[PDB]
RNA sequence: AGCCAGGAUGUUGGCUUAGAAGCAGCCAUCAUUUAAAGAAAGCGUAAUAGCUCACUGGUCGAGUCGGCCUGCGCGGAAGA
RNA sequence: CGGCGAGUAGCGCAGCUUGGUAGCGCAACUGGUUUGGGACCAGUGGGUCGGAGGUUCGAAUCCUCUCUCGCCGACCA
């Protein structure tokens, strides 16, 4: 992740899937395919605890590949 | 919209606005709008300035309006030859003399009180100034 | 007539061009693919078919309701002429229906124990109000959310026909309507906007400027889908506007969903 | 003003209908009839008896 | 611009210069703030 | 004062949860990392992002900045 | 508008002249008479006096000020 390379800064529920409705224009704001990520979003989000809002970081290149970072559920 | 509640005499003379003002110290509050001007301050001019400070405090403050109008002023219907006695009362006015304290804001911070007076004062006719509390 | 045969036939050249019917105004509703399309159509017949029917703009619905409930409005009838001394009185208690989904926006519960009102007169009291549903005493309009309860009545034992009681409801209905202040409502439109990527920001302006409330904001790979509900009346001409501010790279879908209590500023307009 | 037989229809207020004779003895002034099965006023909806009147094409089944 | 008896430092970059004896406002790049007649 | 620079963390701090991500609005106006940094004085968005400021370090290198009280001036100021 | 005159039950009018305690009529309600309605025949409730303020022990009432509605004029160039 660069300083800011159009990366989402909040998240969606820890156990839920398809972050489509709530954030809306912002997740796909980079053209991020929900397809490629939603399968892996829960991969390390279902990992610790489900349903407890956690913060995630998804910073995508122009070469279109992200870096996965998560922080403490607020 | 202050107005003497059932005074004795319906109409009264013109009088003269002279001398230095008497109520000249911050009675209750810490801040005040003391009038440097010298002139007749009507009732409407009172209400306008009041609400215009009521908003700067937004709800939170105690405000005392020192001056009371208490003086009836008369007029003449706009089609009459001069005669036929004293006219009709139209509005009330509180005489002012330089040095008279008019409003008081106590409790709110200084600058907002400073900011507050400006809004209202702009509605007042006579020039006024910002005063702060003194002991004795 | 020269329009009925024209636009009737004018439905064949462009089956994308629609001819319709104003609910109870019958004024022909015209649906096309833009003012350009319509305008051309206007003059396409101005001389080809000499069609001078001055098409204008659509018309509103504006149905009505009641602000609140009533307590005990009473309306009697004193036609004691002789031999047929019409005598009919009811004590109705009208209550607005709270937003539901029963196909009929109405609820009439019969609160009479009989004797106070002979039974076979239920339909009378019933349809008595049913008449007053086409006379909205603001501008003569239909009403919604209407819910009526009846407390008691009064009759005369050589009289009191259905006529006596069809009117008792006819009269006392507006009474509570008078007591319980009415209001003017309007259809609210469910719109699913579609504007690529950028104008998304700028599109919101008209979306909201016509007093429309953005419900859902969504997106996809190269697109955006937005949700909001906005009054039908305050939505005309939008086909032009939407493409007029997005380079035509946008379109939308629209449908009615609900009626709501419009403000008075709106209200003092339908008076006519 | 005419009579509209056929217990309902589909058309109204802008069309071409076809009249015939036939008073009604039941309404003031009315003395005529439309023709169920004619141009715009259709053959009635799925009836069997006396269907020649009311222009019902014989149900193929 | 605008004409008015009283001009003021509206925004962060408002400027005032006594150009030829006239008071006026030149912000930086904020067009809607140009004033004179001070 | 310029020219070079940093200007962040939990953390969108809950609600009206449609969104109030340092900035529509409300309450608190926290506490850590500290040469420093307000969970914010402002611009910009649907919301982010983005450009700065508060404040703090380098260089140059001396005085400089904000109120009060007066005197004398400018604007406000168009008629046959 | 100035100049005088009414504001009374539901509706319309007496009582105000000179201060003490508001009457009549059709209406409304209940019963009688009739097969029933009307008319008719017997009882009853209903204002407490337009409002603000004084005069006095006490005010529909005597004064003074507004508001509603009326009659009169707002003329000589």
């Amino acid at each position: 992740a660069k300083k800011v390379q159009a990366y989402v800064k909040l998240q969606v529920a820890a156990g839920m899937a398809n972050p489509s409705p709530p954030v809306g224009p912002a997740l796909g704001q980079q053209g991020v395919n929900i397809m490629e990520f939603c399968k892996a979003f829960n991969a390390k989000t279902d990992s610790i605890e489900k349903g407890l809002p956690i913060p995630v970081v998804i910073t995508v290149y122009a070469d279109r590949s992200f870096t996965f970072v998560t922080k403490t559920p607020p | 919209m202050l107005q003497p509640k059932r005074t004795k005499f319906r109409k009264m003379h013109k009088g003269r606005n002279r001398g230095l003002a008497q109520g000249t110290d911050v009675s209750f509050g810490s801040f005040g709008l003391k009038a440097v001007g010298r002139g007749r301050l009507t009732a409407r001019q009172i209400e306008a300035a009041r609400r215009a400070m009521t908003r700067a405090v937004k709800r939170q403050g105690k405000i005392w309006i020192r001056v009371f109008p208490d003086k009836p002023i008369t007029e003449k219907p706009l089609a009459v030859r001069m005669g036929k006695g004293k006219g009709n009362v139209e509005y009330w006015v509180a005489l002012i003399q330089p040095g008279k304290v008019l409003y008081e804001m106590d409790g709110v911070p200084e600058e907002l009180a400073r900011e507050a007076f400006k809004l209202a004062a702009a509605k007042l006719p006579i020039k006024t100034t910002f005063v702060t509390k003194t002991v004795m | 007539e020269k329009m009925g045969l024209a636009l009737g036939r004018l439905a064949k050249e462009d089956p994308s061009f629609r001819v319709w019917t104003d609910e109870e105004s019958n004024q022909t509703i015209i649906a096309g693919m833009g003012e350009l399309h319509l305008d051309i159509i206007v003059d396409r017949m101005k001389r080809e078919f000499n069609v001078e029917a001055n098409v204008g703009k659509p018309q509103v619905a504006y149905r009505e309701t009641i602000r609140q409930k009533v307590t005990d409005v009473e309306g009697k009838h004193a036609k004691q002429s002789g031999g047929r001394g019409q005598y009919g009185h009811v004590v109705i208690d009208m209550y607005p229906l709270e937003p539901g989904s029963n196909p009929k926006g109405y609820e009439f519960i019969n609160d009479i124990k009989g004797g106070v009102i002979p039974g076979e007169y239920i339909p009378a009291v019933d349809k008595g109000i049913q008449e007053q549903l086409k006379a909205g005493p603001l501008a003569g309009y239909p009403v919604v959310d209407m819910g009526i309860r009846l407390h008691f009545g009064s009759y005369h034992d050589v009289d009191s026909s259905e006529l006596a009681f069809k009117l008792a409801a006819s009269i006392a209905f507006k009474e509570g309507f008078k007591k319980a202040k009415p209001v003017l409502l309007e259809p609210i439109m469910k719109v699913e906007v579609e504007t690529p990527e950028e104008n998304t920001g700028d599109v919101i302006g008209d979306l909201s400027r016509r007093r429309g409330m953005l419900k859902g904001q969504e997106s996809e790979v190269t697109g955006v889908k937005i949700h909001a509900e906005v009054p039908l009346s305050e939505m005309f001409g939008y086909a032009t506007q939407l493409r007029s501010l997005t380079k035509g790279r946008a379109s939308y879908t629209m449908e009615f969903l609900k009626y709501d209590e419009a403000p008075s500023n709106v209200a003092q307009a339908v008076i006519e | 003003t005419s009579y509209i037989g056929g217990e309902g229809h589909n058309l109204q207020e802008h069309s071409v209908i076809l009249i015939r004779g036939g008073r009604v003895k039941d309404l003031p002034g009315v003395r005529y009839h439309t023709v169920r099965g004619a141009l715009d006023c259709s053959g009635v909806k799925d009836r069997k008896q006396a269907r020649s009147k009311y222009g019902v094409k014989r149900p193929k089944a | 611009m605008k004409v008015r008896a009283s001009v003021k430092k509206l925004c962060r970059n408002c400027k005032i210069v006594k150009r030829d004896g006239v008071i006026r406002v030149i912000c930086s790049a904020e067009p809607k703030h140009k004033q004179r007649q001070g």
